[PDB]
């Protein structure tokens, strides 16, 4: 607030939630570009269920007009 | 000879145990009830992983097989020959086989009778000298098999091929070109 | 880059946040002569504010779609953001705490200790103050020795 | 002045002579090193 | 022998390198003082060594005898991986330091009946195979060993700081000064300390 | 606390104790007190002789080949520019053989310093031995073949040595500034000594 | 005759040992238990490196070849004759050959005989001693030479008998001082 008040929002302390952003990546959201588990196309976890339900899943997680694992910031 | 020079060996490991070099810092075998259990399971892990290694060396040792690429077929394939089926049939007749024979352990280290036909265990004065060698070939294998799994996840390669890669370029290709430590 | 967020050295929004703030102060500075007092302040602030933006671009922080610098708090691109400072605190806080410990114990054995919490023995405290410089080396040795816990 | 110094070494006085010090220190450092988000 | 003549030496040094220095009173605990004495001893030996391989190279380079790089830029070079080198080093030292550590815990410990004539001597001074020539009435060596050590410990910290400040070799820094001592200083550079 | 009636270097001043007039050439000079501990006098006493006899040899090696080469006799050069490159072997070997032959003789002499009668007899032609001197630094036999038996004599050694040691320091110093042979430095000094001091030349 | 004139020989080396000239300044043999070991392992080093030297000379003077350039073929070549097998075939049938025969040398003798003295050199009486000096002094000398053979070639020079030749042409010119000093 004080930084906002003095007209210097660039001085804010904004910590990015790296840990949740990691989890979302492991779940297959590709925004953050960590490439883990269900993000990475060369992972056993991906190759196992890719012809099961993941196409319906991954399609839904990455539609950001829906509520499923919303985008996260400071 | 204990595992760390100087150090005093704890009260609970009598050195009349086979291969006691005084290693239980975490003091997991403090209680003798819980110790007798681990003395048993040690020997079994020891015994399996000794076959486990011996086995998954012999596979790729003389033939273009590999222990990581063995299950591919899920037609099985022993020593170049065909096979007697599939998945369900092996599971069933491995479940019952194992479940029965391990079920009937009403836990022993040296059950003998059937398991020593040729008759080595016998002559008290050397009986112990084997049980050391038992557990040390036991441990050395359990380490090696972990060594076989660790190197596989880093590379693709495969035990005897990794050994051959290291002999070509020893200084070059070793364990600081993967990621256990960066 | 990390979490897909851009670096402040490159990002457009961040560089347009530069412009807006500066061009707020240059709309003020018009209403004063150049020789005047407040003109030297609205120039000096600008110089400082324009220097500030430059010094995060050189620092290389990650700026988002917002235009604001976000921070990284785990591992090594962005150590100095949190990982170094973090120790800074645990030191100086540990410093304060252990000095305070050595004071209360040093008083404890002296008939009425409660007087020394109020009329503080300054020349006791100012000796413990400096002693409390090497505190983690003492704090460890005290955890070892086994005088640390009741 | 043994008495006057004991008063100057009273809790509320020390606190204030301590805080104007560690306040200045932090205002001072924010002058010559202005606007830190690193170091 | 005192480090500041007039300053009352703290009690816990009753003259057992002892010039009475321990202001913050680290070694008041005689546990801590025995441990800290060998920290010093190890810190000295490494640094005397290390600096010898910064200076004696660095001095001969100007002399012309050896075409050695500067100590910052002797890392970077092709033979083996550094990962390997560190690993093999970290492996090899870890073994031996563990033999020091058990000696520091249980002095004799390194003489178990089971290849160990490297029993011990006194604490921090192992001798025997570590003393080929064998030297043992004049144990003044024991003294220089700490002193020449603290000198060298400082010398390195100096190297590290005085390249951070001028960005040039200690054998250069030594000349630059010797050429105009009063205009090339501590006081005529980047940072005031 | 200090001898009264023996050679001084500041007449009236005090010899300290440890300089008894025992060693050869003691007039009791040790301002910095380097000979305090009688262990360390034992080394230095010997150290002096070695350093002395190398200088006295060396300074003769330096001067004579100039004294002759100017009279004109057959090889004569500059005592520093001499060792540059002009010999039947290379630099490298001449050192190797030198370092070998010495390493032998010196560890022989050193054992005699450590234990006074340890090395006094041939170990090959074992009937051949140098006599029971009992005097390290003054070993005798072969080494005294014409047989000068005296305190007289052992002064004259260290006095000549102290003088020679300098003369050599001079040679280093004098060369390093002036840049010619020390007999050429003495020629130019003798031509106009007054206008050619150090202070003149500095 | 002891190794350094003057010096007294330590308490632990009885001179009834073969070749004891009183060398243990680092006092590694102080403890008898650890002396009996090294007296053993001195003789074995002594032996091998005697053959070792004898062998890797012979390959350059007579047999056509060099001991440094010998393993090049990793087809083997004995005297001229293309030896059988390759590498693997030699590992297996050198492991088992050595491992067995050394592994049965422990279960601590320096001078066994029986098989190993068929002619009967040591035996009664005086002679047996006098040979064991000669045994260890040809043993040492050959351990020193082999290190001479590695040192001169290790990082410089060429072939043992060739290096000897090079020295005989130019002795004041080519010796140790070319790559040993610089
Ligand atoms: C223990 C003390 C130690 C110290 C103080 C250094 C210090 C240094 N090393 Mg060295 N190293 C040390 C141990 C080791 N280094 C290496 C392997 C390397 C490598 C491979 C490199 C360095 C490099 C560097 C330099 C990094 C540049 C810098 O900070 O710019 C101020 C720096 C002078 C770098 C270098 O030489 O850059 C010029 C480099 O790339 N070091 C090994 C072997 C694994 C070490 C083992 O103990
Ligand atoms: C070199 C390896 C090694 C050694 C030295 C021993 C030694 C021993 N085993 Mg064997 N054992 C081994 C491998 C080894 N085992 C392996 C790999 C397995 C798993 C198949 C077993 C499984 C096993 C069983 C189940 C039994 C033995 C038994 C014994 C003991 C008596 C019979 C004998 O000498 O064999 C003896 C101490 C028998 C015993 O103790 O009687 C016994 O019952 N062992
Ligand atoms: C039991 C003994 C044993 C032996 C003789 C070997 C031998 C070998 N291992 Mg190792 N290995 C072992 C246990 C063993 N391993 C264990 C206990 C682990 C777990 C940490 C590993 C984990 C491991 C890794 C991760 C790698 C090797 C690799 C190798 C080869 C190269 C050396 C290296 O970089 O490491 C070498 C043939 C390296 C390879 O395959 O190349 C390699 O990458 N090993
Ligand atoms: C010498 C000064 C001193 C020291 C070394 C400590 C030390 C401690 N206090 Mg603190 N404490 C202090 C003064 C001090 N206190 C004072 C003056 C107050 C009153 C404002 C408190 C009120 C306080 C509370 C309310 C709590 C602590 C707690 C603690 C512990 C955890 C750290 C923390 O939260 O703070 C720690 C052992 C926490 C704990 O017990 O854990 C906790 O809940 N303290
Ligand atoms: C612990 C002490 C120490 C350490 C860590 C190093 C480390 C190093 N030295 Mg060495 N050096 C040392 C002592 C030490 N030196 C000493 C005592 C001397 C003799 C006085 C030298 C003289 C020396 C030379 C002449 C050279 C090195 C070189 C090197 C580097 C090459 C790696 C290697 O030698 O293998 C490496 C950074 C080499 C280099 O520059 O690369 C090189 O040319 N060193
Ligand atoms: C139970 C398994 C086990 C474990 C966890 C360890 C662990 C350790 N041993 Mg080992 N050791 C073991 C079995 C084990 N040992 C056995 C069975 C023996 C007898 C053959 C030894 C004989 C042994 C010696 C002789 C030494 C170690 C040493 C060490 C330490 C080496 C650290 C290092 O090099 O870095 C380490 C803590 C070294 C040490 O730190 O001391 C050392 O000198 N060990
Ligand atoms: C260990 C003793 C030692 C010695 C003999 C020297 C000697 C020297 N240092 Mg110094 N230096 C030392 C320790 C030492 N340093 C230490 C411990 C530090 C860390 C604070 C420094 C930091 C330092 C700096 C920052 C500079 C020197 C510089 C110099 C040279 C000029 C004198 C000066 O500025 O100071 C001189 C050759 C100056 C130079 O190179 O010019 C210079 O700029 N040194
Ligand atoms: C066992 C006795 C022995 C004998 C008779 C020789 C004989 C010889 N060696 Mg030597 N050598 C020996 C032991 C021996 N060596 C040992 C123990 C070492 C280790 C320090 C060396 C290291 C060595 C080197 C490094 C070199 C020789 C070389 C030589 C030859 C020239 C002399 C020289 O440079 O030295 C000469 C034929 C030189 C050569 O081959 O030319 C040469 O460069 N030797
Ligand atoms: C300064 C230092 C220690 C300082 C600590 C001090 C002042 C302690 C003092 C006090 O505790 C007392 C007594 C009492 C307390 O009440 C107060 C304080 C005041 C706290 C250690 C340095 C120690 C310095 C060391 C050990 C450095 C060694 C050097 C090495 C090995 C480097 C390696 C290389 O340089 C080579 C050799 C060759 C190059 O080419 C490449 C590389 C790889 C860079
Ligand atoms: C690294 C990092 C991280 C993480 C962390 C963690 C995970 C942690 C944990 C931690 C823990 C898990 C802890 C524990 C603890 C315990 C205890 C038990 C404690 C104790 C204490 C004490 C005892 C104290 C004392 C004192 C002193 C010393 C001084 C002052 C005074 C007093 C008294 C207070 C993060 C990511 C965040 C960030 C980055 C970095």
């Amino acid at each position: 607030d004080v930084m906002q008040a003095f007209g210097t929002p660039e001085k804010q302390i904004l910590i990015e939630p790296v840990f949740a952003q990691w989890i979302q990546a492991a779940h297959g959201k590709a925004l953050y570009g960590f490439d883990f588990l269900l993000s990475s196309k060369t992972s056993a976890a991906f190759a196992n269920g890719q012809s099961l339900w993941l196409p319906g899943w991954l399609d839904a997680i990455n539609n950001n007009q829906n509520s499923l694992f919303l985008t996260i910031g400071p | 000879g204990n595992w760390l020079p100087g150090s005093d060996a704890p009260a609970w490991l009598p050195d009349d145990l086979p291969g006691n070099y005084g290693f239980d810092p975490l003091s997991l075998g403090k209680e003798p009830a819980s110790l007798k259990r681990f003395t048993e399971s040690e020997v079994i892990h020891g015994r399996w992983a000794m076959l486990g290694v011996a086995g998954s060396l012999a596979v790729e040792l003389l033939g273009y097989g590999n222990w990581y690429d063995a299950p591919l077929w899920a037609k099985a394939t022993w020593f170049g020959i065909e096979v007697p089926f599939d998945l369900n049939a092996l599971l069933a007749f491995e479940f019952v086989a194992m479940a029965a024979a391990e079920g009937q352990r009403g836990g022993v280290v040296y059950p003998g009778g059937a398991f020593d036909p040729l008759g080595f265990a016998k002559d008290s004065s050397k009986s112990g000298e084997l049980k050391l060698k038992e557990i040390k070939n036991g441990r050395l294998a359990m380490v090696a098999f972990l060594g076989f799994v660790a190197q596989h996840a880093a590379t693709g390669k495969g035990p005897i091929a990794a050994l051959g890669e290291h002999l070509a370029n020893p200084w070059g290709a070793n364990f600081a070109t993967n990621g256990i430590s960066v | 880059d990390i979490a897909g967020l851009t670096p402040c050295s490159e990002s457009k929004a961040y560089a347009k946040l530069e412009k807006k703030e500066l061009k707020t102060l240059e709309k003020r500075l018009k209403q004063y002569e150049a020789d005047s007092a407040p003109a030297v302040a609205l120039k000096a602030t600008m110089e400082r504010t324009k220097a500030r933006f430059a010094n995060y671009a050189k620092a290389g922080l990650l700026c988002g779609n917002d235009g604001l610098p976000h921070l990284i708090a785990d591992p090594y691109g962005h150590a100095g953001e949190v990982f170094i400072p973090t120790f800074g605190f645990l030191y100086v806080a540990g410093y304060i705490g252990y000095v305070g410990r050595q004071y209360l114990i040093a008083v404890k054995g002296e008939a009425k200790p409660t007087d020394k919490e109020i009329i503080i023995d300054v020349p006791l405290a100012t000796k413990l103050a400096w002693q409390g410089a090497g505190w983690p080396l003492a704090a460890v040795q005290e955890l070892q020795r086994g005088t640390l816990l009741e | 002045m043994k008495d006057f110094t004991t008063y100057l070494s009273t809790a509320p006085v020390i606190a204030t002579i301590w805080f104007t010090f560690t306040a200045g220190l932090l205002i001072e450092i924010n002058r010559y090193f202005p606007d830190p988000l690193v170091f | 022998q005192s480090w500041l003549p007039g300053s009352q030496i703290p009690a816990h040094l009753d003259t057992p390198g002892n010039f009475g220095f321990d202001p913050l009173g680290l070694g008041k605990d005689p546990v801590a003082l025995r441990w800290y004495q060998q920290a010093e001893l190890i810190h000295c030996r490494t640094a005397m060594a290390g600096v010898a391989g910064i200076l004696i190279p660095g001095l001969l380079t100007k002399a012309g005898a050896l075409n050695v790089p500067e100590w910052y830029d002797a890392g970077k070079n092709s033979f083996a991986p550094w990962g390997s080198l560190l690993a093999v080093q970290l492996f090899l030292c870890g073994f031996v330091e563990a033999k020091r550590w058990q000696d520091i815990r249980k002095p004799g410990s390194q003489g178990e009946p089971g290849a160990s004539l490297k029993g011990t001597s006194e604490l921090g001074y192992p001798g025997g195979p570590f003393d080929p020539l064998g030297l043992s009435k004049w144990a003044d060596w024991k003294l220089k060993e700490v002193k020449n050590g603290r000198l060298a410990m400082l010398a390195f910290l100096g190297f590290v700081a005085q390249k951070y400040a001028t960005g040039a070799g200690p054998v250069d820094n030594l000349a630059a000064h010797l050429k105009d001592p009063w205009h090339v200083n501590y006081a005529t550079n980047g940072v005031s300390l | 606390k200090r001898d009264a009636a023996l050679p001084s270097w500041m007449p009236g001043a005090d010899l300290p104790g440890y300089l008894n007039g025992t060693l050869p050439g003691d007039f009791g000079f040790d301002p910095l007190y380097l000979g305090q501990d009688p262990v360390k006098l034992k080394w230095y006493a010997q150290a002096e002789l070695m350093n002395a006899r190398f200088a006295m040899l060396a300074v003769a090696g330096i001067l004579v080949p100039e004294l002759l080469s100017n009279i004109g006799f057959g090889a004569g050069v500059a005592w520093y520019d001499a060792g540059k490159f002009e010999y039947f072997a290379p630099a490298s070997s001449l050192f190797g053989v030198q370092m070998l032959l010495f390493a032998w003789v010196e560890i022989r002499r050193y054992q005699d310093f450590v234990k006074p009668g340890s090395a006094n007899q041939d170990p090959i032609f074992t009937n051949n031995k140098l006599p029971d001197g009992n005097e390290p630094g003054y070993p005798g036999g072969i080494f005294d073949p014409f047989g000068w038996s005296i305190k007289s004599l052992k002064l004259k050694e260290i006095k000549n040595g102290r003088l020679a040691m300098l003369a050599f320091a001079g040679f280093i110093g004098q060369a390093y500034t002036t840049g010619t042979t020390p007999l050429k430095n003495l020629s130019t000094h003798l031509a106009d000594p007054w206008s050619t001091t150090v202070w003149q030349n500095d």
